[PDB]
């Protein structure tokens, strides 16, 4: 079943990484009323907003992450939230951590003797899920700061978080199984 | 144009849908992290069993109990597990207080599309409960059936 | 003019009746999913859990009363029952407290005449418990006496 | 003619003094009845110890925990003890909900004789707490001293 | 314009600071009255209770958080500490909930922006916990290194 | 006593089935004010309403489950609730489950070796109680769509729920005891 | 300590009975403004109201337990509360139960072999405390149904409840000790 | 390590005593708006208020603990709170308890056989922390009698409370270890 567990871990890691990468790259995060010219229904992601339907359909414009005049930067929380949202540092960090976990899984497959690689993969997947959570919260909060809906990229990211957490649990289970087998073999040989 | 009564799922009204989604994600993440910090280290292991009872299923159960203001039969003992539990407890206090501040008022909002709460206003609470009971029954029965089949495989 | 049981006002009478029915149903279902299977019994044999019907009723009451108990379900079906009962309890008790705050804010201190009913219920329950303990003791004493002969 | 701020013990304001007296009496009575129904029967006894842990001190502790919405490490197991516990739980639910409905509003009543709660408004809560701590320390110390003396009497 | 930590608004900053100080003091006093006496230790010897400083802090946090824990004081001084902490927790948490209900009704659903701060704290705590665990693991692993030479 | 427990289970099953059957078929679920032709003190059940006083006393009229005069249609969920109330699907399901539990009891009476029939009877009775709960909630919620009181048919249904739950508990206890005896025989 | 326990039980039983009897008989239950003529400060108990100070000091008038006109005998809770308060059935029942517990203690002194008399005394004292609680609640509720204070008879009744509960606990402890001694003697002799 | 634990206890005791002594004697408890003669940004301590800016900068005036101009007396409870604040009885008691605990720590160096001295030091430090808490609450409550902030003298006292509690915990641990060693030697 260990082989089945490894296959599930690899498939889930790849699926979560692909879903997160597609969610970050694509721009179907939010359907809302707005203007894509640089008010009609538009779909927007982390970087671009594009009109759908109408006569200007297909035109995309970069999202203005630092809007409004007079640039009221007296406070720090608003500027920090705007900067974090503009960089999208947490979704990209989740993507990077998912890639690192997949790399750790592959390296452990190559080695099959250093159990700490499995633990590192599990830690990477759990941290990727946490980064996904933080990025989702930051994105929604920045959207708050007029009927809207969430697109399939947003739910791709949510499913990526779910799958990353499941794969992290599986990797921790494999690490525990490896150490238990090592202890049992040590007991048997002595 | 009659005033529209709150729906069966009007108990979700006090919080936005995004809050509910993030609550589910936070619950999953806290359960996973609690299980990880409780079980990953071989030094927490003694066939062989762990020094603690915080497997993934038990971690999910403990997190659900903490969020429901109920508690369970286990509690984290290590430093990292207690950090997870304490931060989840603080989160639960804040979120549950915010949710239950105005729940009854949210359950009786007549919309354009002090009185006692009526059964209708909480009917959706009962249905889910009964549904859960039925679900649990089914699950139990299935397990029994499965084991019965296995017993036959043992009897041959 | 509020009565002696005006503390039940925030919820309708149908809600209280259905609360009692739901409590009974949840206790029975919890006991059933905990004890029906012979695979939960180990070798009169003993169960792997303590969730008999009496203990299931006690657990359900404790969960609904914001108090808890000394046992907790461990199986999947038992935990499904317990979690759905926890959700029901959270919603219902929160609704009762919110509606009770609304009823009370119609700041003057609460008078004893508004809680005399719950005091009467408490004393009646204490008397009933004392009566039950006395009957059990008398029955056991009679059993011992007839055994000694 | 300045507005009179709430007193040091303004946390007792939401309930009348008669309610507080009857709460104390009900707590004492429930603890006594719980201990009685748990310990009186010789058939609950096995040097020799009881089948349950509900002595008078433990019954008082359990009743205080139930009223404080906290719980303890023991719970009644018999029918008579569980009747006492359940009726006290219902009493606690009703009384605590009624008391905590408008506590913050009661703590900031300026009298002629939304804002954050200030430390002054809860200062009396802190003093009592510290007092209790000091009291407990004293008690512990006294016990130690007493035992030390006894050990001296055992050393001669 | 409420900030990300607007859920702390119902209590003043001095109240939060004194809550932290009181929590520390109650935990320390509970540990002291539970463990100082040699007459509470039985034959390294073991104590008659599990109320070390770490477990005392855990018990105090659980009591303040409306959650409880797996241990409860049994001595007179320990139960005095626990009961006075229970009274403090009831008053303070009830006051916070009442003032928060007042603050929130200044019925529109709560937005994620109003609570996002608490989420941040949660995630931060999780990360901290993981870090601690990893550190502990490393401290054992390197120890095993000097235990394998 | 196995015989006493079986007798109590059978008697309770019959009583609960009879109570639910009477509640479903009788017209004393609620007392309210209305018209039994085409405002007066009237008693209603699940299907018909009959006037209690006045000149039109004793005349029964079928309940308008989908009125088109004072309601003129409504939302989809409200229509679903009305359909569930009109079919009385959950009280009838409770009746059917109680009947099937009684038949399971009889089948086990003439099938001593088959222990799973006891379990089936217990499951049927517990499900009948749950269906009773759902039907009660549906009926009360549909009535919400100013003085009213519930008649003896409603409380007959409530008592049927209580007795069905008790009989389910007894049946599960009998099944547990049967498997206890089986494992004791296996051990010896 | 058995003799000390018995002495404490007897002294507490007598004290609680005396305090309850004095509280029921005397009329310093409530100081409030009213009229004792059949508005000045008056003291009233369970049966009588008497003016203090002024020029009509010392005149006592029986309390009108069924006041108001038109005799609105429509509901049942108000009439039941008024009747229970007028009869003072619960304070008198508490007095009777305290007397019964004292009688049980005295009878057990003569016998010293029937332990159920000690248990009966404990049950009587606990029930007397419960009756005291119910009577206090009924009295306060009927008073509710304009500044007032509670006199020394009221606090005599409260102290009677406290002492009765303590004596009930002591009696249950003596019963437990007697049965434990019986079991220990049975074990030793066999 | 017993020596390391004793060194940490001594260092923490000295640090907490110094922090509370500085907090009591310094005038940077609060920043507010007031006058240092007989409105301007100013810093206040337990005893004196000094203007922070303006023409009157650097002039310190004793705090009017019982003002008779804009308050014209108060109630008995308010007078008691004002007297407790004016005396600064609880911060000074915390200083005294920290000093006495430090002396207890030092006394055991030449009294290594006496273990109750460590227990006394722990009790003194815990009581000093409790007195710190009471003094902080009294000071904040008396200040309530619209912008302000607390200075480093206030947080010096807060840190003193934290360190005193930690040193009390360490002293109790040392006492427990000493009795552990005593019972171990008694066993052997
Ligand atoms: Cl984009
Ligand atoms: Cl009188």
């Amino acid at each position: 079943d260990r082989g089945v567990q490894m296959l599930l871990t690899t498939v889930g890691a790849f699926a979560a990484f692909s879903l997160m990468t597609i969610a970050v790259g694509t721009d179907y995060w939010l359907y809302s009323r707005g203007v894509c010219k640089t008010e009609v229904m538009t779909h927007s992601g982390l970087w671009r907003t594009c009109c759908l339907e109408g006569n200007f359909k297909g035109l995309c414009k970069q999202i203005d992450h630092f809007p409004e005049d007079a640039d009221y930067e007296a406070d720090t929380a608003e500027y920090f939230l705007r900067a974090v949202r503009a960089s999208s540092i947490f979704p990209i960090l989740s993507v990077i951590l998912l890639f690192m976990g997949g790399l750790c899984i592959a390296a452990s497959e190559f080695y099959k003797t250093r159990h700490n690689i499995i633990l590192s993969a599990g830690i990477f997947f759990v941290s990727a899920g946490l980064s996904n959570i933080i990025g989702i919260i930051v994105y929604i909060s920045a959207n708050a700061g007029n009927s809207y809906s969430y697109g399939w990229s947003f739910y791709f990211g949510a499913l990526s978080f779910i799958i990353a957490e499941m794969v992290g649990v599986l990797a921790v289970h494999m690490f525990i199984d490896r150490h238990k087998q090592l202890r049992a073999t040590a007991r048997a040989t002595d | 144009p009659q005033k529209s009564k709150p729906g069966v799922f009007s108990f979700l009204d006090p919080l936005a849908y995004e809050i509910w989604m993030c609550i589910v994600f936070a619950y999953i993440g806290v359960s996973v992290v609690l299980f990880l910090v409780s079980r990953f280290s071989p030094y927490e292991w003694h066939s062989s069993e762990s020094t603690n009872e915080f497997g993934i299923f038990n971690s999910l159960w403990f997190s659900l109990g903490a969020f429901m203001q109920q508690g369970c039969d286990i509690s984290p003992r290590s430093l990292s597990g207690r950090i997870v539990g304490g931060v989840w407890w603080f989160f639960t206090l804040i979120i549950i207080s915010s949710y239950t501040a105005n729940l009854a008022a949210f359950l009786t909002v007549e919309r354009m599309v002090t009185s006692a709460l009526s059964l209708s206003n909480v009917a959706g609470v009962f249905y889910i409960l009964v549904g859960g009971l039925g679900l649990a029954m089914l699950v139990a029965l299935i397990e029994f059936c499965y084991k019965s089949r296995a017993e036959a495989k043992r009897m041959k």
